[PDB]
């Protein structure tokens, strides 16, 4: 039970940023460019059972684009993404969606408007109408707050499965496990990872 | 990795196999592959192979690949090909598609394919129709009638082709290229509408109709109405293809573009028109999808096949046929039912549960209510779809989204004016029904209370009392019935979130009022989670619309009750949170405001902030001697605490605060200097490791506060004189040299900012502090930021909002940098313009400009002779790289701005002294002349492949046009396109 | 299991090639006693999405160290955390709302460092 | 004057 996603938008609106924060958890702040795409599976539990996303996490940059529309051969659901400080990466949005519906024709999509966190935002909810005529989802999101960074693959997974109850559970816990030849050793890395402040310490968490 | 070899000939089933290890493959080999194809797809002579994967492949993945290899060069070398591979391409392509469309299996196992062929095709057309192939569409309309799967697939064709024509070129060509493709569809349209037409009046294979509807919702984005209202085409969209699901969708479009046309509003036949096609559609909707009393909110949240999608585009087609049309249903008797079941499908289809879908329902019942309420004998024909209305809107009130909020608040707003006693007997049923149980929630509750809360000031006063005093006895009701701290303080919270809403209530009933404000006070000290925070948010809230009413004296009282509230304002605030008391004291500063008896409002003052500037002497006095009590954290504390309450009361009063900001003043600066001193000698004790800690951190804490608060006070006051001669002199003296000195990782990028805020208000009567604070400030802070764009991002922009108010208001203070301290100026303005960061990019384009323009207005003087001798072409070169480097696009129409502002300088002879060194060209040569040849060489050295024919046009046209920004920025954005091919036509320059 | 502590906060884990500290999750962070052990672990899910972040037994052999940057952190090496399959070793720092939180938090864990070694 | 509803404000309390 896996699906393939595309993820689309210019280049530094997110895209990566969103998944890697969905992968493992982080906040990459630096920006590294995808060139091409990058393939993650990504799992989410569900009270139907697991699913899984194969997410196409493609490039944004035209210099980086790589085989272009041809990542979107089917695919089964896609993200656009744009940048609600780039007025820009809105003004691109109809343009990754042709290209991106030229190739899949009856997938649901979900847009999405990157980094509401920052306060001055320049793409304002009220000029945000595009996925209404082309019946795209609609999210405001924020990789960095986590603002609503599950509701993309909550409604993808309800489109896909067909069960709008679908619902996001609990993965069970198993019980945790309980030498001196690597005391030196985790005592050496603990010393630097002391002396490492830890990021965005006026954070509230 | 062997077909990256070009040497040997491909080897096609090795092809077919890296395609399928990257399409369905997994892990590491997936992603070898992946960089292959990529290096496969990239090499410039890939397309010569194109042909043998098209024709020998069995993979479709590689064959749509071949096609993405073809589409590169079709769009960007397709000119500079031999004209015989031109005819081959156009012969294999038009031939492959022929193939596929004969071949059922292929036509109906490969859409992909076949898509991807098509718009290759379409490519083909861009660059070769119909100068060099007249025929086509004759053509492409007889081969239609032979086979089916062909008269299909040339839909897809032209409806692929109507959208790069006329719905994507204003970004992908040139404007003449662009005009010369719509003069073309337009002039062979007429056959192309008859073909189509045919079709969708003889049948009868779906999948055909339906590939022909979607070429005609393309259309209708720019052919003539004549197209749609001479024929019998809307008959047949709002009859036949609404019944069957197939061509449901796509009709419903093509109806809601259909409402969009240009047509004439005079013509009564077409009214006529224009009601029957609506009339025919509503009649398909009730009997063939569903009745008028249908539950929508039930069918979308079952979420069947198609029924969101169905019911999002019946919303789309309602809401814009009646924004536009309604009209023409209202006054004849025989269209009221057809306007009011469309209006009941509306209010049905606004109980759905989705938010977007919410606010395009929302949008037209606000351009419905206004209509109501400023136009003459219509809200009688609404008034059952108003009120059902109302109800709508209060169930989904949503928490003052914001924007979603103040869009409902308005449309409840027009709704009460509509019928006032509608909406009351409303909202205390809703109220009855909380109080039996029935509908009775936290989140019911709430909603219901913004609700009524949004409302307030649109009933008449004494019809407000009553509604008021009905609602708050009902409140205090339902709260005294509840059981529990959880349920009671939901209530409550609820109770004075009205209360709040309502000041013109409060406003004529002190004792009520002074009730409210002494209960916030008991709030104030609950620990229950929120309610502090309401306490104060409420109390806040109250306050500013209120305020008056709390510094007069009220009748039956012995004091204005502001003397109340500061005298008992250590219990009042005892057991709140630092921020929590720092909006109490915000709020006191608004009321304190409201006293324009200068001594009364001064002593008020002195009272409120006696708390914190007794713990401020004692500070002062203690921490003086000996520096060692501001190593204690809790000490620190107390500082910040202390003046962020000075910036909550210096934010209410503004210029009234000046008083107590002259109380603390000197001291405050020389605790920001020996603050300056502990983070300083903390840093060389412990590292630049040391300004993380928090030890360090709060005492930046302190010296960030006491810059904001002077920020604060500047920024409002009134009397700039005392601005000048009292505060400037001591704060430069205390920030500047401390900034300049200390280590970069250790400067606070607030000081910039705090600069700025001086610059902008008294920046014209400190001509020696601006100069003080740019040899301070400007080249370490450069030199900070200078080596990439990411380092130090706060000072960065900061910086560059410094540089932008000083070249405003103090442009002389550039005027004395030396000449090697001007050279870094203007480096960092063209630093500026390379950033994507668009706070840095905005203002870098603006300095320039206004630079530009302060030269301008200095006239024939040696500085600006010098200036345009130095660094006319460094910023004419400068701004065209980031026009043209495809990395700067948000910045176009600024980049566009200041060329045309340099251009236009040397063609109105505003350059005195010759741009050129006086050998490199004969003498008298004009500066136009001159710069038409260093323009042509920069981007003849910049783009080599273009010709010299093209840049001379381009810059013909250029310069002409630095008089019409629309015109020029068109040229600009048609050397842009044509940048990206080889062959750009040059007389394309000459559109305009 | 029974609920001995719970407190929201925000883990990190060391990313010692890159000299850096990177997110895990944020969400509650809770102390969970098995009854037919009373054996104590970490149990922390991230909100939303409720994946677990942290797995692992309070060993009595853990000892929390201050972060330079924080009052309200703690950092400490674990050995075995299954959070994502094997039992890897990670160096973990643990976030809090407050000072206050923080030290509570240390409370808990020796208390339940106590109960582990029983 | 709306003496009785400030009387109920005043007493409400969240905790009985
Ligand atoms: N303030 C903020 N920054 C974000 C957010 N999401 C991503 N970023 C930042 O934006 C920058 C772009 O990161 P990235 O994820 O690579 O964007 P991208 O769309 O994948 N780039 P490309 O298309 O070229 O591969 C990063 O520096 C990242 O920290 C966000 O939600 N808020
Ligand atoms: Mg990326």
């Amino acid at each position: 039970v896996q699906f393939k996603l595309v993820l689309v938008g210019d280049g530094g609106t997110g895209k990566t940023t969103f998944v890697k924060r969905h992968l493992t958890g982080e906040f990459e702040k630096k920006y590294v460019a995808t060139l091409g795409v990058e393939v993650h599976p990504l799992v989410f539990h569900t009270n139907r059972g697991p699913i899984k996303f194969n997410v196409w996490d493609t490039a944004g940059q035209e210099k980086f684009g790589g085989l272009r529309d041809g990542y979107y051969i089917q695919a089964q659901c896609a993200i656009i993404m744009f940048d609600v400080t780039s007025r820009v990466t809105y003004k691109n949005v109809p343009n990754w969606h042709r290209d991106l519906v030229r190739v899949c024709e009856n997938i649901p999509i979900v847009l999405c408007g990157n980094k509401v966190d920052i306060k001055d935002r320049k793409v304002k909810a009220k000029s945000i109408v595009f996925h209404r005529k082309k019946n795209l989802q609609y999210y405001d999101i924020s990789a960095k707050s986590n603002y609503n960074f599950e509701k993309p693959f909550l409604w993808l997974a309800r489109k896909l499965i067909g069960d709008p109850n679908l619902e996001f559970v609990a993965m069970p816990a198993l019980a945790p496990p309980e030498d001196p030849a690597l005391a030196a050793q985790y005592e050496h890395d603990l010393e630097v990872a002391q002396t490492t402040a830890l990021p965005d310490e006026d954070d509230d968490l | 990795e062997g077909i990256l070899d070009f040497s040997n000939d491909l080897d096609i089933a090795l092809l077919d196999q890296v395609v399928s290890t990257f399409y369905q493959g997994s892990g590491v080999q997936q992603k070898q592959a992946q960089e292959i194809l990529t290096k496969f797809q990239d090499n410039p002579d890939a397309w010569q192979k194109a042909d043998q994967i098209l024709q020998f492949s069995t993979n479709p993945q590689s064959k749509f690949i071949a096609l993405s290899i073809l589409d590169k060069l079709i769009t960007r070398k397709w000119k500079l090909l031999p004209n015989d591979h031109r005819i081959g391409i156009r012969n294999f392509v038009v031939g492959m598609i022929i193939s596929m469309c004969q071949d059922d299996e292929v036509f109906k196992t490969q859409k992909n394919l076949i898509n991807k062929s098509d718009l290759t095709l379409v490519q083909i057309l861009k660059q070769e129709w119909p100068q060099n192939w007249p025929e086509f569409i004759p053509e492409l309309i007889g081969s239609s009638s032979s086979s089916v799967n062909v008269c299909e697939n040339n839909m897809i064709v032209l409806k692929l082709l109507s959208e790069e024509v006329f719905d994507f070129s204003a970004e992908q060509m040139t404007q003449a290229k662009a005009l010369h493709l719509k003069n073309s569809m337009s002039k062979e349209f007429e056959q192309i509408f008859k073909l189509c037409f045919q079709v969708l009046e003889q049948g009868s294979s779906s999948s055909l109709i339906v590939a022909t509807l979607e070429s005609l919702l393309r259309y209708l984005h720019w052919i003539p109405y004549r197209y749609i209202y001479e024929t019998n085409i809307l008959e047949l969209l709002s009859t036949k293809f609404m019944t069957s699901p197939d061509t449901r969708a796509i009709t419903l479009k093509c109806l809601t573009e259909v409402s969009n046309l240009k047509i004439p509003q005079d013509n009564d036949l077409i009214k006529r028109q224009t009601v029957l096609f609506f009339q025919n559609t509503l009649q398909q909707i009730a009997t063939s999808v569903m009745p008028v009393t249908a539950d929508l909110k039930a069918t979308y949240a079952n979420a069947n096949g198609n029924d969101q999608s169905f019911l999002q585009d019946l919303a789309m087609f309602l809401t814009t046929y009646l924004a536009r049309n309604r009209a023409l249903l209202e006054s004849d008797e025989s269209l009221r039912e057809l306007l009011l079941n469309a209006h009941q499908y509306l209010i049905q289809l606004s109980k759905i549960e989705e938010r977007e879908l919410f606010k395009t329902t929302l949008d037209y019942w606000h351009n419905l209510v206004a209509d109501l309420f400023y136009e003459p004998l219509k809200k009688h024909i609404y008034e059952e779809i108003c009120s059902q209305l109302r109800l709508v809107i209060i169930e989904n009130m949503v928490r003052p989204t914001i924007q979603l909020y103040k869009s409902e608040r308005e449309v409840l707003v027009y709704l009460t004016h509509l019928n006032v006693i509608d909406t009351e007997e409303i909202m205390i049923s809703k109220l009855a029904r909380q109080i039996d149980g029935s509908e009775w929630s936290w989140h019911n509750i709430n909603t219901l209370s913004w609700a009524i809360g949004s409302i307030s000031g649109t009933m008449s006063e004494d019809t407000e009392k009553r509604f008021v005093v009905t609602v708050i006895k009902d409140l205090l009701g339902l709260c005294e019935q509840k059981r529990g701290k959880d349920n009671k303080a939901v209530v409550a919270s609820d109770i004075m979130y009205v209360v709040g809403q309502y000041p013109r209530f409060l406003k004529a009933h002190w004792n009520f009022l002074r009730t409210v404000i002494l209960k916030l006070f008991e709030f104030m000290h609950e620990t229950h989670e929120g309610v502090q925070d309401m306490a104060c948010d409420t109390f806040i809230k109250i306050v500013q619309k209120c305020k008056y009413h709390f510094v007069i004296q009220q009748p039956r009282e012995s004091e204005p009750f502001i003397q109340t509230i500061i005298r008992d304002i250590q219990k009042t605030t005892a057991d709140l949170q630092p921020q929590q008391v720092h909006t109490f004291y915000k709020a006191c500063g608004i009321i304190i405001s409201e006293e324009r008896s200068v001594a009364e409002r001064n002593r008020l003052l002195s009272d409120l902030m006696q708390l914190p500037n007794m713990a401020w002497d004692t500070i002062v006095e203690q921490s003086t001697a000996n520096p060692t009590l501001l190593l204690d954290s809790e000490t620190v504390k107390i500082i910040a605490n202390i003046i962020k309450t000075n910036v909550a009361v210096c934010t209410s009063m503004g210029a009234d605060f000046y008083p107590q900001l002259g109380h603390i003043y000197y001291n405050m600066l020389q605790l920001y200097r020996a603050v300056s001193s502990m983070i300083s000698a903390q840093v060389a004790a412990e590292g630049l490791i040391a300004t993380k800690t928090p030890k360090v951190r709060g005492l930046r804490t302190i010296k960030k506060e006491i810059l904001k608060l002077v920020e604060t006070y500047i920024s409002k006051a009134r009397n700039l004189d005392d601005v000048v001669k009292v505060l400037v002199e001591p704060l430069l003296n205390a920030v500047l040299e401390d900034y300049m000195n200390n280590v970069p990782d250790a400067r606070d990028a607030e000081v910039l900012n705090c600069m700025t805020t001086v610059v902008e208000k008294v920046g014209h009567m400190i001509p020696q502090g601006v100069i003080l604070i740019l040899q301070s400030v400007f080249e370490c802070t450069l030199d900070m930021i200078n080596k990439d764009f990411t380092e130090y991002p706060e000072h960065r922009v900061e910086f560059y909002k410094l540089l932008k108010v000083i070249n405003e208001k103090s442009f002389a203070a550039f005027l004395e940098l030396p000449p090697a301290a001007f050279k870094l100026f203007v480096d960092a303005i063209c630093w500026a313009f390379k950033h994507n960061n668009r706070d840095v990019e905005v203002n870098g384009l603006q300095i320039a400009l206004d630079l530009v323009k302060n030269i301008e207005r200095m006239g024939n003087v040696p500085f600006a002779n010098e200036f345009h001798k130095n660094y006319f072409f460094i910023f004419v070169s400068e701004t065209f790289f980031v026009l043209t480097d495809s990395d700067h696009k948000s910045g176009f129409s600024k980049q566009a701005l200041l060329l045309m502002k340099l251009i236009s300088l040397v063609y109105d002879n505003k350059i005195s002294v010759p741009l050129y060194q006086e050998a490199e060209v004969p003498q008298g040569t004009s500066n136009q002349v001159y710069l038409s040849q260093y323009l042509a060489n920069m981007l003849s050295n910049a783009f080599p492949h273009l010709t010299s024919e093209q840049i001379a046009s381009f810059l013909s046209a250029l310069t002409k046009q630095c008089k019409d920004l629309v015109v020029f920025k068109g040229t600009l954005r048609d050397f842009l396109v044509q940048i990206k091919e080889v062959g750009g036509d040059p007389t394309d320059y000459l559109f305009a | 299991e029974e609920v001995l502590y719970k407190v929201r906060a925000k883990l990190f884990r060391f990313d010692a090639d890159a000299k850096e500290w990177k997110e895990r999750g944020t969400g509650d962070c809770k102390f969970l006693k098995n009854k037919k052990t009373n054996k104590v672990r970490i149990l922390m899910r991230r909100d939303k999405t409720l994946k677990i972040c942290a797995n692992h037994i309070i060993a009595p052999e853990y000892t929390l160290k201050p972060n330079v940057g924080s009052d309200r952190s703690w950092v400490y090496a674990c050995t075995a955390d299954i959070a994502e399959g094997e039992a890897e070793a990670f160096t973990f720092a643990i976030r809090f709302g407050s000072k206050e939180n923080a030290d509570k938090f240390k409370e808990e864990f020796e208390k339940a460092q106590e109960i582990n070694k029983k | 004057n709306l003496n009785e509803l400030a009387l109920k404000l005043a007493g409400l309390d969240i905790n009985k």
